[PDB]
């Protein structure tokens, strides 16, 4: 105040109060979960939204004095390699896979079957540059029809190398297994698994307990005690 | 069938024809133009200001029509008109949407405008009776995010998005007066003309197109890049332009002419231009690359000139005050920085 | 955008009493805000002055030391209260409103008034003109006089003209010595370059007779000029 | 057999862009120089000016 | 003549091998030199978005403290004790304390610092400058509040008995103090770093994979290393201190040689910025790059 007019002084006292104000905004917003919210066609993305239901779609939901908010981009239909960096800092991705989805095949081609698309999906999302030391939340869902449609047919139509006793358990884990082994770093990154349940406290749960888990991991390397 | 097979060899036809036309006018070239002037000396720019408060990436900013003023866009949800010569936050506006990609500065000065990843674009009243900032006008209609979007009078804007179209709307009713369509890839930029009568606009397919305004249909297109444009300007002489892509290569294309003027990339740069602006004379072109600090070129000789290295992260936005005193450089580490 | 003010009235030499002014149609939460005393028949004085979020607070050094200035933000509210009344508290008061930001309008806002009766260094602004007959269709001139030079370092020239008319609260018409308000006509203007000021009207109408005021903000207290008079 | 018409609609496009007027790089490289000579001195990052006019100087804090 | 009169009534002044000083200085050169090298390293570095940083610099500033008031102590201190005023001597002695104190009054914030930040479930940083200056200031004002206690009020000068054979001018209830103080921040100390790892495992059991079962096995090697080597420096040298407590005048020899127990503190200077900077993955990127 040594140079300043009588107004310049009030022009400072706002500049301070809007510098008082952003930082009360940009510290409630820094205990917040982001978590990034992906799939492919008739998975069950909807049916999973409701289950934890209160361009872009922003759902906010709480659980457990944690406040969980999740972007479905399903309805962007642009290029993905334009946009995909605004989430690089996101906990964790949910990801949302249906296994009793093997024996169809898509519109575009006969050949096509809707069980590599979901594939060739993970590995796209699983091998991204932003999301090298990112969190994945895997899901089978619509498990329900996946018995019925094994009991009579066989999966040898959608993994013909596989050579199981054509049960529930045996098909279920080779899904798992190859759905894992796309995964290439094994060291950064932290796939996890769950099949969805009729109840929604079982998916709510397993979606808490895994961000829990990346909170905790990122605290540890965030202390420098690890 | 025949009646495909006849229009597509038309078309390659006119395309081998279009080539021929644009091949026979290009006798020489800029490098034997500019290359007996003076070049420019280093500039030596410093960080006069710092202007920080953002709590996230910036993605636009947009300097003020009087050059003391600019707006920043923050990913935290925030759009902050700042005080240049004393680093004062003269206005702060909470957004709705937090992804947002561009904003603008009106000519006049009353209205700034805001939008992106929501397909719609928000317009803000800063000269208010009640003293505060509130939406005056929001326009709808684009299946794709939002680019870039200008203002082309007190009430008339014009907005790029990601479904390859772009519109020319009127604030007053809120329904597009022109639709702008032929682009294959997405489109990522525009920049309207000083005699705010034509508009280019770059597309994710490497070609621009450049428009008219008053008609509505697409009048010149150029190609040449080989990956995404991200950023697009005229030069202030009005019949040139320049573009930035993301193989390490700015490209500058006359209006009269459509071939390549001259291009700007180098080997040890492997990174994509973010940015592309001008200076007053049109003899500093300032490039943002990606890998973690600024550029300067000389817009006139395609060597360097001067880097802009004091960011710690990538640059996303850049602007030039009307009488060109000042630049400023936004980047994702939330801190701009004015030089000189 | 309004403002209402009570409080005022008839008082004995001893008392304590407080004006209250409401707001309403605007952000009140961010204007400063200030206080202004005329006397009957006679000239206005400045009273005191509050800055946004409560901040910093002035006072005039006429009765410095006893008028005690409160703001509540929530209601959208002011007080201004006083002890100990002598004779020369008996005027009437306006509180106006003020924002400070590059390129805003400062004292925009009078308020209407309200009066109180008490029954029984500085910068110096003068005008010597007090009176003027006029016909309407004909230009008019006024100049105001200061003691030192009102342009500081920044730039800018803190002198605000300012019309009264009979039973009519004042009204801005020239900011910064130059720029012009909102709700005015282009008829009036003002430009003064180092210490004598003026301000002119082009064409003379039946709206424009009234008190003309200058008033200066280079720095505190708010001294306020003698005014001057057009009549029909 | 939208196909054609979308065809139609890009030949059109094609007779549109192909009835232009072009003119030597050389005048469109001079109409640059003269430009960029014409208003050199208006521009202060290419020639600073002196510090005692410069709004953006750093005062003493 | 006052320091004389004490020394023969405690017994060094009693018969009062370069060798052993020459490896005392080296040991010296060693952890200044180290300390040297890590604060300038710390220094190399601006990205201080870390609240840790502030922490390693302030231990890094009091081991190179320690470091060098104790050269002054061991050049200045083996025949100039006779020469001398007792105002130097005091001196002395008070950088010393002065300086433990920072080096461990330093593991205590940064023990605080750690379990106050893996304690909360912050999914990001909310920049929080307060607790850091707070804590080192806090540090600084207590090391240097205690290392000048004595020296306004605490003394033996008019009372032979009552003070320590290890300094002759020292109360016993000084050192009952600083014994207090010490097992009051190591038991601190161990409670903090005995909860971090409880609370990994248990929030890791829920989910079994490979990386929470070695990351578990590995946060519970690192908090056992610390702690082991943290109290296998500090421990003889307290024991030491609390024996001569009990101990008296002229009656336990093995007081004159504990020196060899001080240069073991000094070592605890040698190993503080090998664990705390060079036992983290970030730390150790961080170093190495330049
Ligand atoms: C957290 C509490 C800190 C305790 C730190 C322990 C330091 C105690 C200490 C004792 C003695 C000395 C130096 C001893 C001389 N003071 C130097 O050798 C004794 O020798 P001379 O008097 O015969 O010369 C230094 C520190």
């Amino acid at each position: 105040g040594c140079t300043l007019s009588a107004e310049d002084k009030a022009a400072v006292e706002r500049s301070k109060m809007i510098d008082r104000n952003l930082r009360e905004d940009g510290e409630k917003a820094a205990r917040e979960v982001k978590l990034l919210l992906l799939g492919a066609g008739e998975s069950g993305k909807s049916t999973i939204v409701k289950q934890m239901k209160i361009g872009i779609v922003e759902t906010h939901f709480t659980f457990k004095d944690l406040h969980f908010k999740m972007f479905d981009v399903g309805g962007q239909r642009s290029e993905r390699k334009k946009w995909i960096h605004c989430f690089e800092g996101v906990t964790a991705i949910i990801f949302c896979v249906a296994l009793s989805d093997y024996d169809l095949v898509l519109a575009e081609d006969e050949e096509m079957n809707r069980m590599h698309e979901s594939m060739k999906l993970f590995d796209s999302i699983c091998n991204n540059k932003w999301f090298t030391d990112t969190s994945i939340i895997l899901f089978l869902n619509k498990k329900d029809l996946f018995e019925e449609k094994i009991k009579k047919s066989p999966l040898t139509i959608c993994y013909p190398e596989y050579a199981g006793s054509n049960t529930y358990e045996e098909a279920a884990a080779y899904i798992q297994c190859q759905f894992e082994d796309l995964n290439k770093r094994k060291d950064t990154k932290e796939i996890y698994t769950h099949f969805t349940c009729a109840t929604d406290t079982k998916n709510v749960q397993f979606v808490f307990d895994a961000v829990t888990d990346v909170i905790i991991k990122n605290n540890l390397k965030d202390c420098g005690l690890f | 069938g025949s009646e495909l097979d006849q229009l597509r060899q038309e078309a390659e036809q006119l395309k081998n024809q279009i080539r021929d036309a644009r091949k026979a006018c290009a006798d020489a070239t800029l490098s034997q133009i500019t290359n007996n002037i003076d070049p420019v000396g280093r500039i030596q720019m410093r960080t006069r200001r710092t202007l920080r408060g953002h709590l996230a990436k910036i993605y636009a900013m947009h300097w003020g029509t009087d050059s003391r003023l600019l707006v920043s866009a923050s990913q935290d949800g925030k759009l902050i008109i700042w005080d240049s010569y004393t680093t004062n936050k003269v206005h702060a506006i909470p957004l709705r949407s937090s992804w947002v990609m561009t904003c603008a500065y009106a000519p006049s000065g009353n209205y700034v405008a805001c939008g992106g990843l929501d397909n719609i674009c928000s317009i803000y009243n800063l000269k208010t009776r009640e003293g505060n900032v509130r939406v005056s006008r929001e326009l709808a209609g684009h299946t794709g995010y939002l680019s870039c979007c200008r203002f082309l009078d007190d009430n008339q804007i014009v907005t790029s998005s990601g479904d390859t179209t772009c519109a020319l709307w009127d604030i007053e009713t809120g329904q597009q007066t022109t639709t702008f369509t032929g682009h294959t890839g997405d489109v990522m930029s525009l920049s309207l003309a000083p005699d705010t009568r034509l508009f280019v606009s770059g597309a994710c397919d490497a070609s621009a197109k450049l428009w008219d305004v008053r008609e509505g249909m697409c009048r010149q297109t150029f190609t040449g890049h080989e990956s995404d444009i991200n950023a697009i300007c005229f030069f202030p002489n009005g019949n040139a332009f320049a573009t930035g892509s993301d193989d390490a290569t700015c490209r500058l294309f006359d209006l009269r002419a459509d071939q390549e003027l001259m291009t700007y990339s180098h080997d040890n740069i492997i990174c994509g231009i973010t940015s592309v602006s001008f200076s007053k004379s049109g003899r500093l072109l300032l490039a943002g690359y990606d890998d973690f600090n600024c550029n300067v070129w000389d817009a006139l000789k395609a060597d360097r000139a001067g880097v802009l290295a004091g960011h710690d992260n990538r640059v996303s936005c850049l602007g030039v005050t009307d009488d060109g005193m000042a630049v400023a450089t936004g980047s994702w580490d939330s801190f701009l920085k004015i030089w000189n | 955008v309004q403002l209402v003010e009570s409080g005022g009235g008839l008082v004995q030499p001893g008392g304590s009493r407080k004006l209250s002014c409401s707001a309403s149609g605007f952000a009140f939460s961010s204007f400063g805000m200030h206080w202004v005393r005329q006397a009957p028949e006679k000239g206005l004085e400045w009273v005191a002055y509050i800055s946004s979020g409560s901040g910093t607070i002035y006072y005039a050094d006429t009765v410095k030391g006893r008028f005690t200035i409160s703001r509540d933000d929530p209601k959208n509210t002011l007080f201004l209260q006083m002890t100990s009344l002598r004779s020369e508290d008996t005027a009437m008061y306006y509180c106006v409103r003020s924002i400070y930001y590059y390129g805003s309008s400062p004292f925009d806002f009078w308020g209407q008034g309200t009066t109180l009766t008490v029954s029984s260094s500085d910068i110096v602004m003068t005008q010597a003109t007090s009176s003027v007959p006029v016909t309407p269709g004909e230009s008019v001139s006024i100049s105001c006089r200061s003691s030192k030079s009102l342009l500081h370092s920044n730039g800018n020239t803190y002198l605000y003209w300012f019309l009264q008319r009979p039973g009519q609260s004042p009204q801005l018409l020239i900011y910064r010595m130059s720029n012009l308000a909102s709700g005015v006509p282009d008829r009036f203007s003002g430009s003064g370059s180092g210490t004598a000021f003026t301000l002119t009207i082009s064409r003379l109408e039946a709206e424009d007779v009234g008190v003309y005021y200058c008033m200066q903000h280079l720095e505190y207290p708010l001294t306020f000029g003698a005014g001057t008079k057009l009549e029909l | 057999t939208a196909s054609i018409a979308q065809a139609r609609k890009l030949v059109e496009q094609l007779k549109m862009e192909a009835n232009i007027d072009r003119i030597k790089v050389s005048k469109a490289a001079a109409d640059l120089m003269a430009y960029c000579e014409a208003h050199a001195k208006e521009d202060p990052l290419l020639t600073p000016v002196p510090a005692s006019e410069n709004p953006f100087r750093e005062k003493k804090f | 003549e006052t320091l004389r009169e004490h020394y023969q009534y405690v017994g060094k002044l009693a018969g009062r091998s370069t060798l052993t000083t020459v490896l005392f200085l080296v040991i010296c050169s060693f952890i200044v030199l180290e300390n040297l090298m890590v604060l300038i390293a710390i220094w190399k570095n601006n990205k201080f978005h870390n609240r840790m940083y502030f922490f390693i610099g302030n231990l890094a500033l009091c081991d190179l403290l320690a470091g060098i008031a104790y050269k002054v102590n061991i050049l200045m201190s083996g025949k100039k004790t006779f020469s001398l005023s007792p105002t130097v001597w005091f001196l002395r002695e008070g950088s010393m304390f002065v300086a433990l104190g920072a080096s461990t009054c330093s593991l205590l914030a940064i023990a605080i610092e750690r379990h106050l930040t893996m304690i909360k479930m912050r999914p990001y940083d909310a920049n929080k400058r307060h607790r850091v200056f707070l804590l080192i200031g806090m540090c600084w004002l207590i090391a240097f509040t205690l290392g000048a206690l004595p020296i306004l009020g605490w003394n033996c000068l008019h009372n032979l008995p009552d003070c320590s054979t290890i300094l002759p001018l020292y109360s016993k209830k000084y050192i009952a103090f600083c014994i207090s103080i010490f097992t009051a921040i190591l038991v601190t100390i161990v409670i903090l770093y005995a909860r971090i790892y409880f609370l990994v495992k248990s929030s890791s059991r829920k989910v079994a994979n490979h990386n929470n079962s070695e990351r578990s096995m590995a946060l519970l090697r690192t908090v056992v290393i610390v702690v082991s080597v943290f109290i296998a420096c500090w421990s003889p040298l307290f024991i030491l201190f609390l024996i001569d407590v009990a101990c008296r005048v002229q009656a336990c020899p093995i007081l004159f040689k504990a020196q060899w127990f001080i240069v073991l503190a000094v070592l605890n200077s040698a190993m503080n910025p090998v664990i705390y900077t060079l036992a983290s993955k970030e730390m150790r990127r961080a170093f190495f790059r330049l």
